[PDB]
């Protein structure tokens, strides 16, 4: 099975910051793009941060420049750093992505339990 | 009795991935070392494989009920679709590497509606009846592909109907796809039936056997005979023969090409596969091309 | 070759004057004594007639380049349709009696177009080679029927898919019709292969063969020994015959049903047209219902 | 071949009347309605009336009152009767028919030549 399995999280002041860290694992083919999305209760499900197999990574508005993507290759391993966390970052943060899981199959979206991200005022 | 394959030009024959008209004969491209398609599946002796039905008004379309948020599948004649026994209902596309677009149409309503359809999320899983509705309001729909479109995941890639979709499995055996198709080497590569394929871009559909062939086969049931079953592709308005091939109990046709750009893709259509005789999986053929 | 019928039920087949699956077995209303229909046409030894193609890729498909004003029609390959040779391109829906919805796309482009089409008006000419656009902005297109609504003319008219379309005439002669079927007499009925067909009602097609029964006579082309074929409908797990049935040379069968509400109508789609043997086009027929 | 042929029309002075008169003629099996339109200089071809097989009859609002049309299915003509006519009834008037050339085959629109009537 492909699995995705984070770690990291939990509780901060306000401004302050925070790591998440997510492995994929599994037997599988190829790795595309892995990200990072976050879901408050109530709310819809929105993106946070991509980075492609090659590095590019894209960041959402509320979240350009205070968070960091990376990605480790050899690992199957993405990373985000969250800086200058405010209250409306709290929100249960989920791992992604697209995995295919054999040369004749085409991609598919895979996605972590789910790690809770508190920012307290 | 005798194997036989139906005497009929390719050029008025129809793909068994897509309802569209056979224009064409290819080869895959270097880096397509197999293929796994689960529509234009039959053996030689007319057994259906995969999600293939026995006609085309089967083929590339879903049928299902939407709530607003799923739609959920049944068989094209409205009973339930029994999940883990195929990777999705009989005659459900195949078509990996794109978005889809099905018209969707109404018994007893009026109006057609375009169903966008993204293979990659985790809400598209087929093979247990359920594929996300993505706007398409509650009610009861057939659905047939209409054209195709880059994939939306990854961005940017290129289409690539080599390809099968993930039926909504995060393990290979779990959605009973049927087995994949190789290439037996020794300079014979599979031969393909392409059709052009609407959409924004030069799309070229490939599948293992004509519709019109498996309907003919899953309807002689010939025993197979031979490991192989050698062919000649003949010209009818002069008789010759313009290329041997063979074809193999699994339902999929080769030859030698000696060529991509002289060989089976250069080919006219306006020809018609006739069996030969029974062969040793190990006949050697001549090139068809130079 | 001795002469056959596809071994496979119907049920698993389609219909040849619109892509969809075949659900039930019908008969005419009885003020309908005779159908002219130009698709699904084909003589017992393989010879296409009216406007019927091999494959059901080609059934009920328009190709043509709008300009705006009218649709200038193609054969469905692109090649020019060649006038006074038929009364459409080859696949041109055969229809009459309602309004065609055709799902119109390109090869190139992105989207599909809903093309509603009138048959009455003055510009419907497809004979000719041209029909109205009725908006579908310039380019070439492919289409394939999709729905079907009441027409528009007469006004309040009930859908009636027991006609076909005024190809664009006004002498019957000059549009080379293929001829019109007639029930042969002596208590016999022309038998129908019904489809679902979407839309504001309860659409039933009827067709005189299915497309899967075309494409096996066209490749067999089984030399016609006799007057008349009689058949036998066997349910394909007991064996059984549910009721004898003539094929009559020019390509169409009958049964003597013996009742509307017991007859042929209520058979199961399960089953399985065979050859029995040649006979006279006067043998008397077993009624199938009481 | 199936044929509309019109008759009457001409130049009145408003006020007066003038009859319309269309036969169909040719190798048909049925006619279901049959009617009047007209198109006026500048303008797009418009309804004035029609008339079912059964005598069902169906006029513009402009003519209403004015214009009667009449059928008779044994001579296979449709006419038009038109008093008080004014100056905005001036158009190319055209007989208008749909017809089945055979059992076997839906209907069809025929149409007449096309009569001018003016009304001074
Ligand atoms: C025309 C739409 O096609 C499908 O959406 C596809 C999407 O189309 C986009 C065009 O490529 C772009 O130029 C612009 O027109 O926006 C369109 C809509 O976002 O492109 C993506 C890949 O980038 C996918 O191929 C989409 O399937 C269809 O789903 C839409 O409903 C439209 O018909
Ligand atoms: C929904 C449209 O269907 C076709 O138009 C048909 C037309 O539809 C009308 C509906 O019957 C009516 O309820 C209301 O919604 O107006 C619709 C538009 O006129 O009905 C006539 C018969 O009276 C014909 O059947 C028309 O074909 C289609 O052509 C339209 O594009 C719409 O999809």
């Amino acid at each position: 099975q492909v699995q995705l399995q984070e770690s990291g999280g939990g509780l901060v002041q306000a401004g302050g910051s925070l790591r998440l860290s997510c492995a994929a694992s599994g037997r599988m083919f190829s790795i595309n793009s892995m990200g990072w999305y976050r879901q408050a209760p109530g709310k819809e499900r929105e993106l946070v941060a991509t980075i492609s197999e090659a590095g590019t990574t894209t960041y959402a508005d509320s979240v350009r420049g205070r968070f960091t993507i990376a990605r480790d290759n050899a690992k199957n391993t993405v990373y985000l750093q969250m800086n200058s966390l405010n209250p409306e970052d709290t929100a249960v943060y989920y791992c992604n992505a697209y995995i295919q899981l054999d040369s004749t199959i085409w991609f598919r979206a895979y996605w972590g339990q789910g790690t809770q991200v508190t920012v307290s005022s | 009795r005798p194997f036989t394959l139906p005497n009929l030009p390719l050029s008025s024959l129809s793909n068994s991935r897509a309802p569209l008209p056979i224009s064409s004969i290819g080869i895959s491209p270097d880096n397509v070392q197999s293929v796994q398609f689960q529509n234009g599946r039959c053996t030689l002796d007319g057994r259906l494989v995969g999600t293939t039905p026995v006609s085309l008004s089967h083929v590339a379309k879903i049928r299902g009920t939407s709530n607003g948020t799923v739609i959920n599948l049944t068989e094209l004649d409205g009973t339930p679709f029994h999940p883990f026994e195929g990777p999705a209902p009989i005659g459900f596309p195949d078509l990996g590497g794109c978005d889809w677009h099905i018209n969707m149409t109404q018994f007893g309503h009026s109006s057609q509606t375009q169903y966008d359809v993204d293979t990659t999320p985790d809400t598209f899983v087929p093979h247990l009846g359920s594929i996300q509705a993505n706007g398409i309001g509650s009610g009861n729909y057939v659905g047939v592909l209409s054209w195709i479109s880059p994939p939306s995941h990854p961005s940017g890639s290129q289409v690539d109907l080599w390809k099968i979709p993930n039926y909504g499995s995060s393990i290979t055996e779990a959605t009973h796809l049927a087995p994949s198709v190789y290439p037996p080497g020794f300079g014979e590569v599979l031969v393909f039936f392409m059709s052009k394929m609407p959409g924004p871009g030069a799309y070229n559909l490939p599948c293992l056997l004509p519709q019109e062939y498996i309907s003919h086969l899953a309807s002689e049931q010939a025993p197979t005979v031979g490991e192989a079953a050698l062919l000649h592709y003949v010209d009818p308005d002069t008789g010759r023969n313009l290329g041997e091939f063979k074809a193999y109990p699994d339902g999929f046709l080769t030859c030698v090409p000696n060529g991509a750009s002289s060989g089976p893709q250069q080919l006219p259509i306006n020809g018609v596969f006739v069996f030969v005789s029974w062969v040793s999986r190990f006949y050697q053929l001549k090139p068809v091309g130079t």
